[PDB]
Parts: structure tokens; C-alpha cells; sequence
């Protein structure tokens, strides 16, 4: 979900932390719903992508001498 | 004195539960009152001063069955929000 300060200006509006939690809890209330794909194209307006590091190391490549 | 023994205040063990009798014993002089009776009676307790805490206890007990039954009464509404959003 975006962080109050990424809706704060969606909306170009100041807000409380209680005014973001209350529109968190009513756009899952949705998610849980039968919601179509109009009703999807607008949670994903809030949904922001989060990016998940690769822990898997790298490898080192196999060289040859003389 | 003169009354005929073992029929007040006894109790008879069931299965060799001792302890669960005396609880049952204790639970019976606690709710006659024989309990708190015996101990307010250890040391003399003035006339003005058990009117000033039969006062204060009769006024405690009202108090506390008004404010049970105000949160009964307005504990309905505690149901889940039925506008949420709204």
C-alpha cells in the first residue's frame, strides 16, 4: 500500500495518520469483496510496487591461468 | 448452646475432597455474610462509624449496579460498524 505522505499528494491534501488508516481498512474491505476489473484498476491506483532485493549471491567467474 | 450440633455450618467430603469442601464451607459463611461479620466483630466498631460504612457500602453497591447496567445497555451497539467508510 502507498504511504500517507505518496496519498498526501494524490490528493494534494494534508492528512491525519487516522484518515489514512481509515482509507487503508475500506480499500481492503474491497480486495476481500467480489471486486471486478473496474473495481481493480482503482486499488491498483493506491497499490505501489514494492521491489524485493536478490539475496542470492553472486557467483564468481571461472577463470584459467598458463 | 442448646441447639442441636453438626447441622449448621457442616458440610459433608465427598470422595476424600477435603479441600473442595472447606471451599464449599468458606463459600457458604462468606455469601450469609458470617465471614466479614466475625472480623468487623474483633474490635468494637463505634455506633457513628458503622453507620458512616453501612452508608458508604449501601451507596457503593447502587453505584456499581447503575454503572453495570448502563454498560449493558450500551454495549448493543458494539457490534461491528455496519457504515464503515462513512
Amino acid at each position: 500500500w502507498l504511504i500517507k505522505e505518496e496519498l498526501e499528494e494524490m490528493l494534494v491534501e494534508k492528512l491525519s495518520d487516522l484518515d489514512y488508516m481509515q482509507f487503508i481498512r475500506l480499500l481492503e474491505k474491497l480486495l476481500t469483496s467480489q471486486c471486478g476489473a473496474a473495481e481493480e484498476e482503482f486499488v491498483q491506483r493506491f497499490r505501489r510496487s514494492v521491489t524485493l532485493e536478490s539475496k542470492k549471491q553472486l557467483i564468481e567467474p571461472v577463470q584459467y591461468d598458463e | 448452646a442448646k441447639h442441636l450440633k453438626f447441622i449448621a455450618r457442616t458440610v459433608m467430603v465427598q470422595e476424600g475432597n477435603v479441600e473442595s469442601a472447606y471451599r464449599t464451607l468458606n463459600r457458604i459463611l462468606t455469601m450469609d455474610g458470617l465471614i466479614e461479620d466475625i472480623k468487623h466483630r474483633r474490635y468494637y466498631e463505634k455506633p457513628c462509624r458503622r453507620r458512616q460504612r453501612e452508608s458508604y457500602e449501601r451507596c457503593r453497591r447502587i453505584y456499581n449496579m447503575e454503572m453495570a447496567r448502563k454498560i449493558n445497555f450500551l454495549m448493543r451497539k458494539n457490534r461491528a460498524d455496519p457504515w464503515q467508510g462513512c
